């Protein structure tokens, strides 16, 4: 019944030292079914990440919006859209569905391009944004990944160190939650090159 | 909302907006209709001032309503895509709420009453076009030709042209085309077509084409090379 | 330049007298009513010879029991003949019967005057109303585009109507048959055409309370026009 | 001349003249005359055909069971504010319980007709009306002018050749108004006074219209061998 | 030019022409006037006898607004009951929402407001009246007179139609002779006596006298009709002073 | 009333012809020159600046050559401001086709749409038309490269090469002249500018008096890139090919 | 809670004979237990030789049939004075009732 | 009533001309001389303050406006016109971008949206054209300084240096042969009062001239302290007294 | 030649209807004046009543817009009243949606954006009104805007409006180029009043009864107009010096 849960799924971000990572499971569900382990739930507009967690009809719905608006917006500024401005277009699409909201939590992650300053937010499904340092959680294992996260995160991390951490951490938050799982993904994000691993995890 | 009336009667009874609009017809390229035993034949006149055209992508003069119905027009070009797409729309509509295709003659009513809607509705000027409407009904074998123009009158023709120089080419059937036997073959049907073409294109080059209508909705349009067969056989007989 | 709904001095609406002009130019329509029936016919006029005959449709069914003949620029007809249907099958809906004439008649004539800047314009064509029914018996209407409509004995409208009504004038009487009447617009439509009438330039229907509204065939007409000859040459 | 295109625009000397030509269509319509007295009122109407194998177009039309009119001009126009009426009239029925008073009628006729002089894109009415009724004050007879004036009088007569009725009646007046309790005579002194207006034709079977109202008598009209009587 | 075809146009002097065209048709209508008195106001109104088939007291050209405003004009007589109408309808609106009667300049604006609201748009007609009105509120007795332009003012006297400068003469000559002030029973005196003199002007066919008034002592501050007695020893006074 | 001030912007002429629609292409045909031609790998579109001064920036300027996606681009030629109201409509378009069916739009899709509201001022509304002509240079999966032109009557034709705007007469006879089949992009590029350089009313042909842009294949493997000529690259390819 | 509907009793009885036909009711009005009126008409002859009764609830009752005689009047004036035979009015009180099908008259109606 | 003008009062004439552009154009003309020039680390613009009166305030009349932080606008032609124009240019730089991207448009943008409705003030129905031409000078962090030029037409052009109204033709002629890519802001201010003196009849001097720049960000100006990333306004509206000192070294 | 009936651009880029409604301003025959003081702001007027008839309390062409706020205008009386409401309703709009009463300037702007639209919208016509806005505002203290069909405004040190406005604007700026300040140096209204009398007397070269005037006074939190004895008192005093 409740939206937020039917499909399942977790999002989580961190910073690191010039650079960010975003990660996210693989599962979509009907309730109990597992029904894809190949729903990625990240997506990206230029250089500017967007993780999206809840329900998968507006997980998919608002993908296909935000890649309307960033594709208008390169047209009329010449330029990509950068994360801190990304995050206010989040911001008031959401809120715009202030009382017929879309169901979502969604987290943005990405470096911007002209200060080199690393940039993650996270939002409630009607636009409240929360710019986070260290890390931000999102979907049906949040207090598990806040648990994870909050223990393992360690400032200035390095790439391949920060990797191992944001993959920990979601790893073990899937494993303590029935609707997530069934797969994971987590991109690795520099100033000009971006890497994209597939982990290996428990498929129950 | 604009709701300047345009199309208005004068003194002598004449609405001129109605009138002008034939007048633009009367510019617009010659397209020709002949109906065979069998079959229904759409000729169609290209213009030769635009070369260096794209003909892969130039919009056909010859367009698809249905899979079983074609339309082509003389007029105004922009004019012509928005009765189409109504006609388009509305034959789906029909096979949605009646579960059967439209019928050529059904089809043809809605396309000349849209016509007649824009000849006394405020704010709106007549459609600069005269369509030729040619088909098969559903389960049906017998040939469809109907014609329409700006007013909104319609009716069926064993043969007709409409657009430039239409005036030459109708003299041409009215003599050549025998109701009593018309064109057996789908061959006889289409040299007929060209022939009538030939009267007032200019050059049997990229200047004609032809759209073959057959039952069931065989509909399959002429390549250059078929069509210049045809110029060809027509004239070697022609000097003698 | 000038409203549409303007007066002239002389106190008539300028749109509705031009409206008037375009029905002259209009093809020939003939309604005779008799106590057998209402006779209907019209001329064709087909533009060229290639031109399917059978297609042109100047008479047509409101009702089973109303009939409608049509003149000037028929397609304005096609929207009062719509809506003349309507009014005929919605009475039947609220009232489980028949629809009298003379309501049909003025149903569609309240449409007439709705013109201004509804519609921008007056309606092109006149339209010879026939049918029957219980109350007034058989019945022929003349509805303008004037929003007013006259009962008829007999009437001609169109091009010719001038010339027919002045023999339709000498001609009717309250005695006549049905054959009479047919042989009548045959004869009277054979003089105001320009070409030679046959059963395929020319059409006859009409309305009797046993078989209701019925077009003739072309074969039917060619022998009623076969016999109209003989007939004339007789004496 | 160059103020006449619509009815929106006056004359130097202060006319409307779209409202002028309207009036004109009235002067061209078949002639009708209006009377009564204390106990009746009494329409009668003059029907015009079109030729011999014609109809002759009705003039009266009935409004309620206490009130109807002639008309005179276009009879479509006639047609709407009559319907107009009968919505009033039944209005005044359904919500009050209330007969509509013939005055009050008059001034909802004078107020529907004003809007169409003052407003663009719009026209005058073309029709002019003799409404007669009979109310809680007795018999009453108005004459209805597309300008929007509305007159309660003892007798009228609106149409073509009009001018030979209404100078009769000028001269009866002292008579009619005092035939109380006699339908039968106020409607012979309506047919006399329409015969006043008559040239080359005379009133016949099917060309006489006529309508009476009154204290115990409906809102009725007579056609065909029913006015063979007066003729 | 083509300055006077449209309304709401203005000519190169300034004005708008079709608004003076109004008033034209104002000059063509018969005579109206009102008097304010001591505690309230007087309307009278020449009614022309066109015909002897008009029946006499029953076409009324005078009319209330509310129960305390009496309303007559010149000109296009369809024009002044539309601006009437309006006038009940702003007169009922103001009661509805603060409860007391409508103060007549209150009741003034309204009108002056709707009518020059008739002067700005090419798409309506301006109103072809001049409008003479007023009535008892909790400030006293207040006369108005309105043009077409949509102009109006307060008066001690007022008049307008074909007679209007005959009455403004008189009217003149009393405001002169009685600056302590006149009584309700005099001004309607003397209303009769302007209406028979300004007659002059529409000689021709003869008239029907019609008054109304509004007076605190007289009327409760309520508009009434002159009827019966009181009209007549009006008719009477009226017809002594011209002969 | 109103009717006193109404032009009629959307009537017939006695002869057939819409008025203002006629009146717009004589507006257009005082427009800057804009060119397009299509290659077998490639299309190419050039145009040219109104006398423009020296105190203009044009590296930040734009009047001519516009973005509609990542596959399709416009050239312009009339009202500039009446060419952007459009343009911004196309462009929404492309994102309404992608949101819809997640697939870049077909060129002829969009040219046909934006010809359909060209089309609707001529015959409803009581506006004036845009006078604006344009030459879409596209390219998908279907056909391939394209190249349209569309004018203030709503109509639209493809072209294997066309000029719009000033001295078309004289630009379409030299493009019929040396134009190929098998012709590349580097020669079409080559043709557009000399083309230019015959008909141009300028004294000479020079790069700030010039927009370039080109549709090529020639991006890494099986994808298409636009390329809108900077300042400093027009003036090299002018070298070039020989014009200054 | 509003109830909009509200129950005033009463009982109808329509016979049809061979030549003629009548319609009965009580003349009693009630609400709860109470007696509103002894005699208050019910059944109404509503021209064109035709009598009705609606029963149930007496304010769609009265509303239901000053709208058929309303129907009856309009009739006249457009079709001519034409007499409404006994199968057409029923017709049209079907397209009365049915016209609110979605807040409903609570009557039972004979005629 | 009603609004009954739905048809356009600009059309095109036969020879292919806007009439109403180009009437609108010719009151551009007869409106007093206004100017741009843009420099390396700023920009100006300027205007002559012509008081219609000697009673009047001046200073209430404000040709150069703010329309955000970092963008400025001056005009030639119809004063009424261009008040208009700021309030909703003012107001479409929040609606159409601040409330959905949480910062200000930059220049370009905002230039697009102002002529925006310019354009359809050319196209709409029963309206005329605005009979204004605006210069509009702003700063944005990825594009920098730039300045714009707005046509009644809705038609816009980026400018090193421009000038419109009265005096164009010499103005435009003056800025060429002083303009360079290497002026500082200061310098730019200097040559904008000489360009402006030769279109200027009687009084000239920091009462009866407007002039304001963009430039560096004004902490100052900004009214509250807290937040390093919000340094103040890049526009700032010159004072009679600081062009009165600029005058001195003329 | 329709270009002269309806707000559209001329060839010469003039709006003709906009000319003709500064043209209906002198329709009245009336001249205006508005000078400051210390602590307010004073507005006079002619007042003129021809007829004998009219019931002079009524003609005036100075309106109470709000408590603040006074408003004279120079035009025909339909115009005037039409501004007049719009006006005070736009005054109390603002109050309620702003919380504080509107400002002189801002209420002037506000209409002259009014003003401008029938500029530019073809079925609204402009009125024929110059429109002079005084008060004493809390920030700006005492303040003079002045509204013109053309949709111009702009502040006062004083003004003057009517066919002899030169007269009187002349007569003023000679004042003021003794002074060398931008308003009356005098405490009380009382004698503001005074002056803005005699200047209009010297610049008109014409004696004043009290009827002939309409005076308006604009001090903190109230504006108020004079009656005709208050102005009496007034013309004794500059007749005894
Ligand atoms: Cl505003
Ligand atoms: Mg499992």
């Amino acid at each position: 019944s409740d939206p937020s849960s039917i499909n399942g799924g977790i999002v989580v971000a961190m910073t690191g030292k010039d650079c960010v990572a975003i990660a996210c499971d693989l599962r979509l569900g009907s309730q109990s079914l597992g029904v894809s382990n190949k729903f990625e739930k990240i997506f990206h507009y230029g250089h500017v990440f967007l993780g999206i967690t809840g329900l998968a009809t507006d997980v998919t719905t608002l993908n296909e919006m935000f890649r309307y608006k960033t594709n208008l917006y390169k047209l009329k500024e010449e330029r990509a859209i950068e994360p801190e401005t990304f995050t206010q277009l989040v911001s008031s699409s959401l809120y715009e569905r202030r009382f017929g909201p879309y169901f979502v939590g969604p987290v943005v992650a990405g470096i911007n391009s002209k200060s080199g300053k690393p940039f993650i937010a996270g939002f409630d499904l009607i636009g409240c944004i929360d710019e986070a340092k260290d890390f931000i959680v999102s979907g049906t294992a949040s207090d598990q990944l806040f648990g994870m996260c909050e223990s393992l995160y360690e400032p200035n991390l390095e790439p391949e160190d920060l990797f191992e951490t944001i993959s920990q951490a979601l790893l073990n938050a899937a494993d303590r939650d029935a609707l997530s799982g069934w797969g994971a993904v987590v991109y690795i994000i520099k100033k000009d090159e971006v890497v994209k691993r597939y982990l290996k995890m428990r498929q129950d | 909302g604009y709701d300047r009336a345009l199309s208005i009667f004068s003194p002598d009874g004449h609405i001129f907006q109605v009138e002008y609009a034939l007048e633009a017809v009367k510019r617009g390229t010659c397209a020709v209709g002949v109906k065979g035993k069998n079959c229904v034949v759409l000729g169609c006149e290209r213009r030769s001032t635009l070369k260096l055209q794209d003909t892969r992508i130039t919009p056909s003069k010859v367009s698809k309503i249905d899979s079983h119905v074609v339309l082509s027009f003389s007029g105004l070009n922009a004019d012509s895509r928005i009765l189409i797409e109504k006609a388009r729309v509305e034959a789906q509509s029909h096979r949605l709420t009646l579960e059967d295709p439209v019928t050529v003659e059904y089809l043809t009513r809605y396309v000349a009453g849209v016509q007649q809607r824009y000849t006394q509705s405020g704010g709106v000027r007549p459609f600069g076009v005269s369509t030729l409407i040619a088909g098969f009904d559903p389960r049906d074998d017998e040939p469809k030709l109907y014609q329409t123009e700006p007013s909104g009158i319609y009716s069926s023709w064993s043969a007709q042209t409409i657009g430039r120089n239409s005036k030459t080419v109708r003299e041409f059937l009215e003599k050549n085309y025998d109701r009593k036997e018309p064109p057996a073959t789908v061959e006889e049907c289409v040299k007929l077509t060209v022939r009538s073409l030939l009267e007032v294109v200019q050059t049997g080059a990229k200047n004609i084409e032809i759209t073959v209508v057959k039952p069931d909705s065989d509909i399959v349009a002429l390549s250059s090379e078929e069509i210049n067969q045809y110029v060809t056989q027509i004239e070697q007989e022609k000097q003698e | 330049d000038r409203g549409v709904s303007t007066f002239s001095p002389e106190g008539r609406l300028f749109q509705v007298e031009y409206s008037l002009e375009a029905i002259k130019l209009g093809s020939t329509a003939i309604g005779i009513a008799t106590k057998e029936g209402v006779v209907l016919g019209v001329e064709k006029r087909a533009t060229s010879p290639l031109l399917e005959s059978d297609s042109i449709e100047k008479i047509v069914e409101i009702d089973r029991h109303i009939g409608c003949a049509m003149s000037g620029l028929t397609a304005d007809a096609r929207s009062m003949i719509e809506h003349a249907r309507t009014a005929a099958v919605t009475h039947n809906l609220y009232y489980d019967e028949d629809i009298n004439v003379e309501s049909l008649t003025q149903s569609v004539c309240d449409l007439a005057l709705r013109f201004g800047e509804l519609m921008s314009r007056p309606f092109g064509v006149a339209l010879l109303i026939a049918g029957h029914d219980a109350d007034d018996g058989y019945q022929l209407f003349h509805a303008e585009p004037s929003g007013t409509f006259y009962r008829y004995n007999a009437k001609a409208i169109g091009s010719g109507s001038e010339g027919a009504q002045a023999e339709l004038l000498n001609e009717w009487h309250s005695s006549l048959t049905l054959k009479e009447a047919e042989l009548l617009v045959l004869k009277i439509l054979k003089q105001v055409m320009e070409e030679k009438l046959d059963e395929n330039n020319a059409q006859l229907s009409c309305i009797t309370k046993q078989d209701g509204f019925k077009i003739y065939d072309n074969e039917k007409t060619a022998e009623l026009i076969k016999e109209l000859k003989e007939k004339e040459a007789a004496e | 001349n160059n103020y006449d295109g619509d009815t929106v625009t006056f004359s130097p000397t202060g006319r409307l003249f779209q409202v002028e030509y309207a009036l004109e269509a009235i002067k061209q319509g078949s002639v009708t005359v209006g009377l009564r007295s204390n106990t009746h009122a009494v329409l009668v109407a003059l029907k015009r055909n079109a030729d011999e194998l014609s109809s002759y177009q009705k003039k009266i039309i009935k409004c309620d069971e206490h009130m109807g009119l002639s008309l005179a001009g276009l009879a479509p126009d006639a047609r709407v504010l009559s319907n107009y009426l009968r919505q009033q009239c039944n209005y005044s029925s359904l919500v009050f319980n209330r007969k509509l008073a013939v005055e009050r009628a008059g001034h909802l006729l004078c107020d529907k007709a004003q809007k169409n002089t003052q407003s663009y894109g719009g026209r005058p009415y073309g029709v002019g009306l003799l409404i007669i009724g009979y109310d809680k004050s007795g018999a009453h007879l108005l004459e209805f002018q597309p300008s929007g004036n509305v007159t309660e009088l003892y007798g009228t007569a609106i149409g073509a050749r009009s001018q030979g009725a209404k100078t009769y009646l000028e001269r009866t007046l002292d008579t009619f108004i005092k035939i109380d309790g006699n339908p039968d005579e106020l409607i012979k002194a309506g047919v006399e006074a329409i015969s006043q207006s008559l040239r080359d034709e005379s009133l016949t079977v099917d060309n006489l219209s006529i309508a009476i109202v009154g204290k115990d008598t409906p809102f009725t009209i007579y056609d065909g061998e029913a006015v063979a009587k007066y003729i | 030019t083509g300055y006077d075809l449209s309304n709401s146009v203005f000519s190169p002097d300034g004005r708008n022409f079709q608004v003076e065209y109004a008033v034209k048709a104002v000059e063509n209508g018969t005579t109206s006037i009102g008097i304010k008195c001591n505690d309230g106001v007087v309307f009278a109104v020449e009614k022309l006898i066109t015909s002897k088939l008009l029946v006499p007291q029953k076409n009324v050209k005078i009319q209330v607004v509310d129960r305390h405003i009496g309303c007559v004009y010149s000109g296009l007589i369809p024009d002044g009951r539309h601006l009437v109408n309006r006038g009940r309808e702003e007169a009922a609106s103001f009661k509805k929402l603060y409860k007391t009667p409508i103060p007549i300049p209150a009741f003034a604006d309204r009108l002056g407001q709707y009518v020059q609201a008739h002067t700005l748009y090419n798409s309506v007609r301006p109103f072809g009246v001049s409008t003479i009105f007023g009535g008892v509120d909790k400030n006293g007795a207040h006369l108005y007179m309105l043009e077409p332009s949509g102009s109006y003012w307060g008066y001690k006297g007022a008049a307008t139609g074909k007679g209007r400068q005959s009455a403004k003469a008189e009217l003149e000559k009393l405001v002169d002779h009685h600056p302590e002030g006149l009584s309700a029973r005099e001004a309607v005196k003397q209303a009769a006596k302007i209406i028979y003199l300004a007659h002059e002007d529409n000689k021709e066919k003869d008239f029907e006298l019609e008054i109304s008034w509004c007076s605190l002592s007289e009327t409760n501050g309520l508009h009434k009709f002159v009827k019966g007695d009181l009209l007549q020893e009006a008719i009477d006074f009226a017809q002594k002073e011209i002969n | 009333g109103s009717r006193r001030y109404d032009s009629r912007t959307t009537i017939f002429s006695p002869e057939g012809r819409l008025y203002q629609v006629e009146y717009a292409l004589e507006s257009i045909s005082h427009a800057g020159t804009a060119i397009g031609i299509m290659a077998s790998d490639g299309i190419v579109l050039a145009a040219e600046r109104k006398v423009t001064s020296t105190l203009l920036e044009q590296d930040t300027s734009t009047e001519k050559l516009y973005k509609l996606n990542d596959k399709i681009a416009v050239a312009v030629a009339g009202l500039t401001a009446d060419a952007e109201i459009l343009i911004n409509t196309a462009r929404i378009h492309a994102q309404n086709y992608l949101k819809t069916y997640n697939e870049d739009i077909p060129v002829e899709i969009l040219v046909r749409r934006l010809s359909d509201i060209k089309q609707g001022y001529t015959q409803h509304g009581g506006l004036r038309p845009f006078g604006v002509s344009f030459i879409y240079a596209g390219y998908d999966d279907r056909y391939g490269y394209q190249l349209y032109t569309s004018n203030p009557s709503g109509n639209y034709t493809g072209w294997k090469a066309i000029s719009v705007g000033a001295n078309t007469s004289a630009a379409q006879t030299l493009l019929q002249m040396d134009y190929k089949d098998d012709m590349k992009v580097d020669d079409a590029i080559e043709l557009a500018l000399k083309t230019l350089s015959k008909t141009t009313d300028s004294s000479a042909l020079t790069y700030d008096r010039l927009e370039f842009a080109t549709i090529r294949k020639g991006a890494n493997d099986g994808e298409v890139y636009q390329k809108i000529f900077k300042p400093q690259e027009i003036k090299d390819i002018l070298v070039k090919t020989g014009i200054t | 809670q509003f109830n909009p509907y509200g129950d005033n009793g009463g009982t109808i009885l329509g016979i049809a004979g061979e030549d003629f036909a009548v319609l009965a009711g009580d003349t009693r009005n009630i609400t709860d237990y109470s007696i509103n009126s002894r005699y208050e008409p019910k059944v109404f002859d509503c021209g064109d030789n035709i009598v009705m009764s609606a029963n149930g609830f007496a304010a769609d009752g009265d509303a239901l049939v000053k709208r058929f005689k309303n129907s009856v009047k309009w009739y006249h004036f457009d079709h001519n004075d034409k007499k409404l035979s006994i199968n057409s009015a029923a017709r049209n009180i079907q397209h009365l009732l049915y016209s609110r099908r979605f807040f409903p008259y609570y009557v039972y109606n004979i005629i | 009533m009603t609004d009954r003008y739905s048809f356009s009062l600009t059309t095109f004439s036969p020879s292919g001309k806007l009439g109403q552009i180009d009437y609108a154009l010719t009151a551009v003309k007869q409106g007093v001389t206004s100017l741009g020039i843009k420099a390396t680390n700023g920009v100006v613009i300027a205007t002559e303050k012509k008081s219609s009166s000697p009673l009047a305030m001046s200073e209430t009349l404000s040709k150069v406006s703010l329309l955000t932080p970092d963008i400025g606008a001056v005009y030639s032609g119809m004063g009424p016109d261009y008040r208009v124009l700021v309030d909703k240019s003012r107001k479409v730089a929040h609606t159409s971008y601040k409330r959905i991207y949480g910062e200000y448009p930059p220049t370009k943008l905002l230039v697009s949206e102002v002529a925006k409705i310019m354009q359809e003030a050319t196209q709409s129905g029963g309206v005329r054209p605005f009979g204004v031409s605006l210069l509009i000078a702003g700063h944005d962090e990825f594009n920098g300084f730039s300045l714009y030029q707005v046509d009644p037409s809705g038609s816009y052009f980026p400018w090193k240096a421009t000038a419109i109204g009265k005096g164009s033709v010499a103005a435009k002629t003056f800025l060429e042969k002083r303009w360079n890519d290497e002026l500082e802001l200061e310098d730019a201010i200097h040559i904008a009062l000489l360009t402006l003196k030769e279109s200027v009849e009687g009084e000239f001097n920091g009462d009866t001239i407007e002039l304001a720049i963009i430039g560096d960000e004004n902490p100052d100006l900004l009214g509250y302290t807290g937040i390093p990333t919000d340094k103040g306004p890049r526009f700032r509206k010159l004072t009679s007294q600081e062009i009165n000192d600029r005058l001195e070294a003329l | 030649g329709y270009d002269r009936h309806i707000t559209i651009f001329s060839p010469e880029g003039r709006l003709y209807q906009v000319e003709y409604a500064f043209k209906a301003t002198n329709q009245t025959n009336i001249n205006s004046l508005a000078v400051r003081g210390k602590d307010c702001t004073v507005v006079i007027s002619q007042k003129k009543v021809p007829d004998k008839l009219l019931d002079p309390t009524t003609v005036s062409y100075i309106f109470c817009i709000s408590r603040t706020i006074g408003m004279v205008v120079n035009g025909p009386i339909p115009d005037a009243r039409n501004a007049a409401l719009r006006a005070k309703a736009e005054a109390a709009e603002f109050r309620y949606k702003y919380g504080y009463d509107m400002p002189c300037d801002v209420l002037a702007k506000r209409m002259a954006n009014l003003s401008q639209i029938y500029t530019q919208r073809a079925y609204m016509r402009p009125l024929g009104v110059i429109l002079t806005f005084v008060s004493v505002d809390e920030e700006l203290g005492p303040s003079i805007y002045k509204t013109d069909p053309a949709g111009y405004y702009v502040g006062y040190k004083a003004t003057a409006t009517g066919p002899k406005q030169q007269e009187i604007t002349t007569n003023l700026e000679n004042h003021f180029k003794k002074s060398k300040i931008d308003h009356i140096n005098e405490e009380s209204w009382e004698k503001v009043v005074e002056f803005a009398i005699t200047h209009m007397i010297d610049a008109l070269g014409t004696e004043f009864s009290k009827n002939d005037l309409e005076v308006g006074v604009a001090t903190k939190d109230k504006f108020f107009t004079l009656s005709a004895e208050n102005i009496e008192e007034r013309l004794v005093a500059i007749a005894e010096q």
